[PDB]
């Protein structure tokens, strides 16, 4: 019913944002060196 | 403790939204096992 | 005495390149 | 005498046979349910 | 350099006693 | 029998094979898995060796690890009923109950997968190479994540489960062990790279051996799985190598023979090192340029060069890397040229 | 088709925790000392 | 290879009944492994130390495990002169 | 093939071979001896290991 | 150098002035060896696994294939049949050509990046750098296993050409 | 024809010629036993069991004649140092000469084995093909096994009808040949205590005749015979290499960490037990009790025995030395001659200092003096533009109580500085470094080079078990696959079970 | 009678090359540690 490329294209989006937030992570708070 | 029922409410209504979107389905693929 | 044995061993290592590429078991069809 | 680390030690054994136990119990159960025609 | 007496034994025996096997094992072979 | 319909349903053709084998591998490699998983989020290592190992503590993926139990530990099997932990789940991860939980169940997962190659190649009809094989890396994990910190004082010298922690633990090798100038090693490092090399050149050569079986540019769909032929040629192959290494390979039986023995060759003597490692019985040393060099200060090689590096490593890192030694290193003390 | 199989459990054990996980670890890029 | 049996994946997560499950379920279990850190909960089941947690307010020496089997009460009194 | 003196007394010792007995046989009870085997080594095992320490019996050179 | 211990001082000394093991493009070239080495094990264990009978127990398997026959010499539907079992079947391939294009760019690629991984760090752009990366509430530096690795470098840059260094910063 | 690894493989339907060629190689191992044990008798110091015991001088096969009754030698010494004992036949020499004589008997009878090959004993009465009763075969020699393991303990062992075994305290000074009675206690499975050992092949005994009249009598199940391919020797080789690399991991074990089977007078001393300082604690006890009884410090020292200072050493630390560093410990550090006695370091203040011992990991070390709270006071610097710890700046002397050097100091710092460089080592002792022509490297001893040996071979021996075990369950199809293996048998979904061809969907 | 399980023995050419290889290698880098 839901067509592939769109859920390979949210999940693919889905993965990037919750990557980004990590490296994000890494210049602020615990592990920032700050 | 509290911190406990707060951490596993979320799971609980998720296995609880899951079963009753999904038991008129379940339990006929049981009916045809048994 | 070890440094004619190594050179020894590098000797024999270098001809038997010589044969196995010029003396080889011809491969057949 | 019963040595609080023989104690555990049965715990351990107890624990290891029950855990084998559940196991093959199950497995056989599933197996005697959905048989190969 | 003070080396090992028995490195010159130990290194020739363990080059020409296996090689000797394979030699002796390949000329039995062409002669068959 | 209970026995033959039980192994009609491990033994069913599914997505995912179980077998009986699956009733160890699965559980096990599960734990494992988990566990180390369990372990780099949370748990941390501040007891144990003074580190932080966990992403909660603010490691990152590259930092954190499941650390080595305590030394004062010993080679204790650090059970969660054992006499150290005593049933508390939250003290036990304190203490590095969780290294062995993973190196056991780890271990009895290796088992398990071993098995399952046996028990698959038996019910498909072909011969079982794939489990012998996979007997070097069993080697490799028994020698370095059991054997070698048996041969020593406690779990504490393993490898922590962790990338970095293992640079930690190649580091160590080379300072303590000389870990580079040990023939075990080299025989190794032939057989990994020896290894690469070999599925590299065999690859490339089969690729730019292929017949044309296609008129695409793309070459991929000219192939089928149920063809008698060969999909390259082994004539022309046989006689490129022939002309540019000098040898070259005739028979494909003895060519994936052979790309078989290097590599699992290779990790089977570095394993046989490591177990000498475990008992410090390295070598680490040539007395013959040591005699000399005593004798001669200005008798030098890169071989002298390496070991005044490893008396740098030691020295420096040691105070750190095994604080149950409680070393007290004045800086007088240090091994340092000049300047720097 | 079956609903519920071997292949389904294989999935959600490794499934379930994972995305627990990730929240988790999304939460501790918040954390400060 | 043929199919071995089971519904292939394509068509499950391409089907409604589906993401109409999962639209809840996978978000719950991402918030409840939030907060079982932003409760706190994560650091007292497995006993990491708060920030706030590693030393007290004037020491550096390292609260390492010294003893094998009183390790337990070792890491307790640890945790008491905090 | 020869005979021989010792053969001949020795030849019953090598006169059943593929002999078996019917189906599972002794097997239940082989397992059981396994079982007991098993247990038996993860004792003396945990005992040097000083997972199990029993009263009256020191692991160690002092003895 | 052109010697096998000159080769373990260059890695040495390497390490400690660009932590090439916390650089992501030798530990890409790791995972070209590592990985180059278990499949060329791997593909040379399933094809001898899968290889049909053309002689006997008193000979060698190898004398079942002759130079430049028309015949596969392996039944690569059953050595797929396996591995597609040892794992999931869509984890196996069934293409020849296919499967041996992953064996020549899995390594090849590996290599490169390790490759460019030393020229890239000839112009000092050294593998990640966490020491005192995490810090306590106080501000005492919690220490990691990168810490621990620092501590290692630390002594072979002290000791590296003991006599070459007259000022405290090494830059050449 | 054969390839070279498969030219003994013309033995597996050849029982006479298989017996034959075992025949050889227990000829060949007993030949290597009396072998080596007449080169260590050619090679062995007996003059001092105290300073220059066998495993000092790299004496291997010596230990075990030991361990088990034999302690004295035809030219009349012993190992424990008494002169004047008659061992009778039973020497040193006389066990080498036994295995020689049995040496060649065994040859002789692999010859006759060899040649009338064709016994009617291996033929299979019906068939008349060559067949050997595998299942049997194992009821026989298990009994056999039970017997023998049963007369070692309950006669050998016990001094009923035998020397007995090694025995010692638990600091290796009072070591000898004694009877054992056995140990039924949950004691008994301490393997420190000299007892479990012979409680084991006492009841170890019993079970294996039980269990080998029972393997004789009973005949195996259908499908465990089918399971294990009891038709198939090569079963037996597979399970019989699982067997053996068990054992040679756990006389590895045994071996590196310690037992009442690997004495340490015999053996040498243990790495554990340096990281413990098992020997410091009991020297210094020894002291504090001598002192608590009135005795002065120069007599208290001088009361320790040196046999107890020497395991104090870390040059006796079986993980301490190299792969390739081979011979005798002797080679290394040299024949140790005589213990200076133990040093007293001072700084000027006379509080006394305690030098910083080597870890056995570390090849080289610093040196390092705290004091008895473990503060440092002093050491020897690297870089001296900044020295404040030099033992100059502190006048850093030294006294020596008990040893050779016994009531002297030394104040000279070159000198003090000798003597800290080698108390990082423990205990000092004066070495004969010429007669063997030492290098001052040291050496493992007879515990390392055992542990190595067999744990090597044991990892070895885990790829046999994998081999000749697959060789075993796959024999139909090790020279190949079969030629038109039906595609539907490997591909999914056709069978409901994988390779039963009855499980057509 | 002769024995019906005896069999010949061969080793043909390119297995001598690799053979012989294979110990001049392994003597090469042994031959150092030898020599000590
Ligand atoms: C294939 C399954 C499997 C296997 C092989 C192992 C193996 C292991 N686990 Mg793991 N484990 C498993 C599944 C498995 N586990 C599962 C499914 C879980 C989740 C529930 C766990 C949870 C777990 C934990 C939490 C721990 C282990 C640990 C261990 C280790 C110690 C086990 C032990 O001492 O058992 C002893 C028990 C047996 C060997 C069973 C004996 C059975 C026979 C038939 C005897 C029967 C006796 C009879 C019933 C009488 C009982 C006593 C009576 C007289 C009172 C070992 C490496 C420990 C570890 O790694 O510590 C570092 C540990 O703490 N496991
Ligand atoms: C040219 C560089 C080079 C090369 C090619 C090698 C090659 C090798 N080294 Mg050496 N080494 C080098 C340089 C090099 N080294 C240097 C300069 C040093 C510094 C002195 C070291 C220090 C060093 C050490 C300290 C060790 C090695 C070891 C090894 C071997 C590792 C084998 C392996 O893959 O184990 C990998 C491990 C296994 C195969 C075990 C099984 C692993 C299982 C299958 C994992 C399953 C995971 C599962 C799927 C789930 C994972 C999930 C997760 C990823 C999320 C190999 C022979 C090791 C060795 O000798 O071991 C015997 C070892 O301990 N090296
Ligand atoms: C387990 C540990 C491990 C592993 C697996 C590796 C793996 C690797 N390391 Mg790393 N490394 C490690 C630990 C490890 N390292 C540690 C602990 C350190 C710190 C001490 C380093 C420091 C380090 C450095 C400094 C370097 C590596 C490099 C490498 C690579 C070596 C292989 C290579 O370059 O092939 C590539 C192949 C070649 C170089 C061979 C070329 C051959 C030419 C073309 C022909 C030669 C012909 C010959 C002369 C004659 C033939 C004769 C014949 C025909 C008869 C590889 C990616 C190297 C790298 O990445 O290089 C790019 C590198 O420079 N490592
Ligand atoms: C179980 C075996 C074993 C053990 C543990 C010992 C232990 C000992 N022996 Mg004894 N010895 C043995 C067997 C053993 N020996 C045998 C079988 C013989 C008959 C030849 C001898 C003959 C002998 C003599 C003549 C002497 C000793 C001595 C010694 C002592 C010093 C050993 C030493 O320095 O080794 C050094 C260890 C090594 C050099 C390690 C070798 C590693 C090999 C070469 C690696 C091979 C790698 C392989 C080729 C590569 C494979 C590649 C792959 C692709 C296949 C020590 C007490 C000495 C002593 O002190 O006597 C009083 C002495 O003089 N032994
Ligand atoms: C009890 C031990 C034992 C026994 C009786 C056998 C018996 C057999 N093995 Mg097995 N094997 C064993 C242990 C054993 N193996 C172990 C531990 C391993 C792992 C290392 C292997 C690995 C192995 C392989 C890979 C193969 C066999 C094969 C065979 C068969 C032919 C062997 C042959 O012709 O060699 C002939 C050997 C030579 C002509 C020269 C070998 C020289 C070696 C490599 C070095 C020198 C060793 C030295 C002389 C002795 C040192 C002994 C000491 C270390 C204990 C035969 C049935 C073959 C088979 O299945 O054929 C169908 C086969 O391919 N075995
Ligand atoms: C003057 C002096 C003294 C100089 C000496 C200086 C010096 C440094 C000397 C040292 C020399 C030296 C080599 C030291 C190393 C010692 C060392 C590491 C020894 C280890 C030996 C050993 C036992 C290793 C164990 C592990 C092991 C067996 C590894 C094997 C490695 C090995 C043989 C790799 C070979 C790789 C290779 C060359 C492959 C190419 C083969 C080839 C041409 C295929 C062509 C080809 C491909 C196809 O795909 C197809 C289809 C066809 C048809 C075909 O043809
Ligand atoms: C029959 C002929 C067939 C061929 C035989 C060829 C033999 C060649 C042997 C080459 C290597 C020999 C050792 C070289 C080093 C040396 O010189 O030793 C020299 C030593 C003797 O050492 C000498 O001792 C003297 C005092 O007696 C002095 O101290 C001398 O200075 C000292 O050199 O020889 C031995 O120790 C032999 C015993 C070694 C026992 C090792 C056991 C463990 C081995 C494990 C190996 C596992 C490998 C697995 C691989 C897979
Ligand atoms: C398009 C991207 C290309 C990336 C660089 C090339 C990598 C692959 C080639 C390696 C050469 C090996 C030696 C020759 C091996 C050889 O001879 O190959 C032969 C193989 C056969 O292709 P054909 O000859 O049928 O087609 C070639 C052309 O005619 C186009 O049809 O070529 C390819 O498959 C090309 C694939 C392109 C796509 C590859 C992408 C792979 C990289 C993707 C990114 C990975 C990043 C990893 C980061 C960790
Ligand atoms: C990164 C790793 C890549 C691997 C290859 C990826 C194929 C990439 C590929 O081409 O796949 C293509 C394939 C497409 O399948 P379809 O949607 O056509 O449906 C076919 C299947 O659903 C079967 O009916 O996707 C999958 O099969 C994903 C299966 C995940 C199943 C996960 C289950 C895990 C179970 C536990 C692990 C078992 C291990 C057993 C030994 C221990
Ligand atoms: C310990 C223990 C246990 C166990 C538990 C478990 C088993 C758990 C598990 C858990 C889990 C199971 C978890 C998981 C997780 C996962 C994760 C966390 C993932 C992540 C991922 C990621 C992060 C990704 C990344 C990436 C890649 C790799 C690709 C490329 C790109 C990217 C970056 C995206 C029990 C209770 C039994 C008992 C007690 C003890
Ligand atoms: C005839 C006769 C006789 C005589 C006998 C004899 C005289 C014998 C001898 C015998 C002998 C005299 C034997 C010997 C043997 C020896 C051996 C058998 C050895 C071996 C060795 C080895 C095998 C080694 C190896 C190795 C190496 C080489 C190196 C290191 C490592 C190893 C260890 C591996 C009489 C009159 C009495 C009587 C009867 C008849
Ligand atoms: O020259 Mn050869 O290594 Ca390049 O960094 Mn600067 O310079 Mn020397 O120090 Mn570090
Ligand atoms: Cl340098
Ligand atoms: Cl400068
Ligand atoms: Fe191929």
């Amino acid at each position: 019913r839901i067509p592939l490329w769109i859920v390979a294209t949210v999940a693919g989006m889905g993965v990037i944002v919750i990557v980004g937030l990590f490296f994000y992570g890494a210049y602020a708070g615990l592990g920032s060196s700050l | 403790d509290w911190r406990v029922l707060v951490v596993l409410l979320p799971v609980l209504l998720a296995a609880g939204w899951a079963v009753r979107n999904i038991l008129p389905y379940a339990v006929k693929q049981v009916q045809k096992l048994l | 005495m070890e440094t004619i044995t190594y050179v020894f061993i590098f000797a024999c290592i270098i001809a038997l390149f010589f044969f196995a590429i010029f003396f080889r078991e011809p491969p057949r069809i | 005498t019963i040595t609080p680390s023989l104690k555990g030690f049965f715990i351990g054994l107890l624990s290891g046979a029950v855990v084998l136990g559940l196991t093959f119990a199950v497995l056989i159960a599933i197996s005697q349910i959905d048989k190969v025609q | 350099m003070e080396v090992n007496q028995l490195g010159l034994i130990a290194t020739a025996l363990f080059v020409l006693v296996p090689s000797v096997f394979l030699i002796i094992l390949y000329v039995q072979t062409e002669s068959q | 029998g209970w026995f033959d319909i039980l192994d009609d349903w491990l033994k069913r053709d599914r997505f995912v094979f179980v077998g009986w084998s699956g009733i160890l591998l699965f559980p096990c490699a599960y734990l494992a898995l988990g566990g180390w998983l369990t372990g780099t989020t949370f748990v941390t290592s501040w007891y144990t060796h003074g580190l932080a190992s966990s992403y909660l503590e603010g490691c990152n993926f590259l930092t954190v690890a499941v650390s080595t139990p305590a030394n004062s530990m010993g080679h204790s099997l650090l059970l969660l009923w054992g006499p150290e932990a005593q049933g508390d789940f939250t003290r036990w991860c304190q203490l590095g109950g969780l290294w062995t939980f993973i190196a056991l169940h780890g271990a009895f997962g290796l088992i398990g997968f071993m098995l399952r190659q046996f028990e698959i190649a038996r019910l498909v009809g072909v011969r079982p190479y794939n489990a012998i094989a996979f007997s070097a890396p069993i080697a490799v994990f028994v020698s370095v994540f059991l054997i070698y910190p048996l041969g020593q004082s406690s779990w504490f010298f393993a490898p922590s489960f962790g990338v970095a922690a293992i640079f930690r633990f190649l580091l160590f090798f080379q300072g303590f062990h000389n870990w580079t100038l040990n023939p075990f090693h080299m025989m190794g490092v032939a057989g990994v790279l020896g290894g690469a090399l070999l599925c590299a050149i065999h690859g490339a050569t089969v690729e730019n051996t292929l017949f044309q079986d296609g008129e695409g540019a793309s070459t991929f769909r000219a192939f089928n799985p149920t063809q008698a032929e060969e999909t390259y040629s082994m004539v022309t192959a046989n006689r490129f190598w022939s002309q540019i290494f000098g040898i070259a390979f005739s028979n494909k039986r003895w060519l994936h023979f052979f790309m078989l023995f290097v590599p699992v060759t290779g990790l089977w003597m570095s394993a046989i090192g490591v177990v000498g490692l475990a008992l410090n019985l390295r070598s680490y040393d040539f007395i013959s340029q040591e005699i000399r060099a005593a004798e001669d200060p200005e008798f030098e090689t890169f071989y002298t060069k390496n070991l005044l590096l490893n008396e740098g490593i030691r020295a420096w890192m040691a105070p750190q890397d095994q604080p149950h030694e409680n070393f007290v290193f004045p800086e007088e003390v240090l091994p340092r040229g000049n300047a720097l | 088709y079956p609903i519920f199989t071997v292949r389904w459990v294989a999935v959600h054990t490794l499934a379930v925790p994972t995305i627990f996980f990730l929240g988790a670890i999304a939460a501790m890029q918040f954390i400060q000392r | 290879a043929g199919t071995t049996g089971e519904r292939p994946f394509s068509d499950i997560i391409t089907s409604v009944r589906y993401w109409v499950i999962h639209s809840i379920t996978i978000p719950a279990l991402f918030i409840a492994g939030w907060l079982f850190v932003s409760t706190g909960l994560a650091y007292d089941v497995f006993g990491t130390p708060r920030p706030d947690s590693y030393y007290a307010q004037e020491q550096r020496s390292i609260p390492l495990v010294t003893d094998r089997f009183e390790a337990k009460q070792q890491v307790e009194t640890f945790l008491e002169q905090l | 093939a020869r005979r021989t003196w010792l053969g001949d007394i020795l030849r019953p010792l090598n006169s059943e071979y593929g002999k078996v007995a019917p189906g599972w046989g002794t097997t239940p009870l082989m397992a059981v001896f396994m079982g007991l085997f098993l247990v038996f080594l993860l004792i003396i095992l945990e005992i040097y290991n000083s997972t199990l320490i029993l009263d009256g019996v020191n692991v160690s050179w002092k003895a | 150098p052109l010697g096998i211990s000159g080769t373990f001082n260059f890695m040495i000394v390497f390490q400690a002035e660009h932590n090439i093991l916390m650089h992501p493009f030798h530990q890409l070239g790791v995972a070209g060896v590592f990985g180059g080495a278990l499949f060329c094990a791997m593909h040379g264990s399933l094809v001898t696994s899968s290889l049909i009978r053309e002689t006997t127990e008193t000979e060698s398997a190898n004398y079942g294939y002759k130079f430049g026959q028309e015949e596969e010499t392996y039944n690569i539907v059953a050595a797929h049949g396996y591995f597609g079992r040892l794992i999931f079947q869509y984890a196996s391939f069934n293409n020849s050509r296919s499967l041996h294009f992953f064996l020549a760019a899995w390594p090849v690629v590996g290599v490169w990046f390790t490759a460019l991984g030393i020229s890239t760090m000839a112009f000092n752009l050294n593998g990640f750098n966490f020491n005192h990366s995490v810090i306590d509430a106080k501000g005492n530096v919690i220490n990691t296993w990168a810490d621990i690795i620092n501590r290692a470098n630390l002594g072979m840059e002290v000791m590296h050409e003991r006599n070459a260094h007259n000022f405290p910063l090494d830059l050449a | 024809g054969l390839p070279w690894y498969r030219v003994h493989t013309v033995l597996i339907n050849d029982p006479g010629r298989l017996i034959a060629a075992h025949l050889m190689h227990t000829a060949l191992v007993a030949g290597w036993a009396g072998s080596m044990a007449l080169y260590e008798l050619a090679t062995f110091d007996p003059s001092d069991p105290v300073l220059n015991p066998m495993w000092r001088q790299g004496m291997f096969v010596l230990p075990f004649m030991a361990r088990l009754g034999v302690t004295g030698s035809w030219s009349g010494w012993s190992i424990t140092g008494e002169t004047g004992i008659d061992p009778g036949f039973w020497s040193f020499e006389g066990v080498a000469l036994a295995h020689i004589v049995l040496s060649g008997l065994l040859f002789l009878a692999a010859c006759w084995h060899w040649v009338y090959w064709d016994l009617e004993l291996f033929r299979d009465p019906r068939t008349g093909e060559p067949a050997l009763d595998l299942p049997k075969m194992f009821g026989i020699h298990l009994f056999l096994a039970g017997l023998l393991c049963f007369g070692f303990g309950a006669f050998h062992l016990t001094g009923l009808f035998g020397p007995g075994m090694w025995v010692s305290d638990p600091y290796g000074l009072t070591g000898s040949v004694q009877p054992v009675a056995p140990e039924w206690g949950p004691d008994g499975f301490n393997p420190y205590n000299p007892g479990g050992v012979v409680a084991h092949h006492i009841a170890a005994g019993i079970v294996g005749i039980i269990a080998g009249l029972f393997h004789i009598l009973v005949r195996p199940p259908q499908r465990l015979y089918k399971a294990l391919r009891m038709g198939n020797i090569e079963t037996v080789l597979s399970s019989s290499i699982a067997a053996v690399f068990f054992a040679a991991f756990v006389v590895a074990g045994t071996m590196w960490y310690g037992s009442a089977t690997t004495p340490i007078e015999l053996f040498g001393p243990t790495r554990y037990q340096w990281d413990s300082s098992y020997f410091q604690q009991e020297i210094n006890r020894r002291v504090q009790a001598s002192l608590a009884s009135g005795a002065t410090l120069e007599e208290a020292w001088s009361a320790i025995p040196e046999k107890l200072a020497f395991y104090d050493y870390i040059g006796n630390n079986p993980a301490k030395g190299g792969l390739f560093r081979t011979g005798p410990m002797n080679k290394g550090d040299g024949i140790a001659q005589a213990w200076k006695g133990h040093a007293v370091f001072r700084n000027k203040e006379g509080e006394e200092l305690f030098v910083r011992r080597m870890p056995a990991f570390f090849e080289s070390f610093p040196v390092i003096l705290t004091d008895k709270n473990g503060v440092v006071k002093a050491d020897i610097p690297f870089r001296r533009a900044e020295s404040k710890y030099s033992f100059e700046q502190q006048g850093v002397t030294v006294s020596f109580y008990g040893g050779e050097l016994n009531g002297q100091t030394f104040t000279d710092p070159p000198t003090v500085k000798s003597y800290a460089r080698k108390a990082i080592f423990g205990e000092i002792f004066e070495f004969d470094t010429e007669t063997l022509n030492s290098d001052g490297i040291f050496r493992t001893s007879p515990r390392g080079w055992f542990t190595f040996a067999h744990a090597v071979f044991a990892l070895l021996f885990f790829f046999g078990h994998i081999w000749h075990g697959a060789r075993t369950l796959f024999r139909d199809v090790f020279s190949g696959i079969d030629p038109e293996l039906s595609p539907e048998q490997v591909e999914w979904g056709f069978y409901q079970k994988v390779g039963d061809v009855t499980t057509r969907r | 009678e002769p024995n019906p399980n005896r069999q010949p023995v061969e080793l043909n050419r390119t297995s001598l090359y690799l053979g012989l290889l294979l110990i001049l290698v392994l003597a090469l880098l042994f031959s150092s540690y030898f020599f000590n």
